[PDB]
């Protein structure tokens, strides 16, 4: 699944 | 200024996005759905996948 980090 | 989630609060952290290209929220908090690692397959949320 797609993830980012902010 | 835009809010996500099931908590409804800006991003922060790492957060994941729902595999249902309908999802009408898409990303949410790795904590507030319980997440720990990024999954490694598919993942929907608590709202589509109830
Ligand atoms: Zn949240
Ligand atoms: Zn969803």
């Amino acid at each position: 699944a797609r993830t980012k980090q902010t | 200024e835009p809010t996500y989630c099931i908590c409804n609060q800006v991003s922060f952290g790492e957060m994941v996005a729902c595999d249902n290209n309908a999802c009408k929220i898409e990303w949410f908090h790795f904590g507030c759905v319980g997440l720990k690692e990024q999954p490694k397959g598919k993942w929907y949320c608590p709202e589509c996948a109830t």
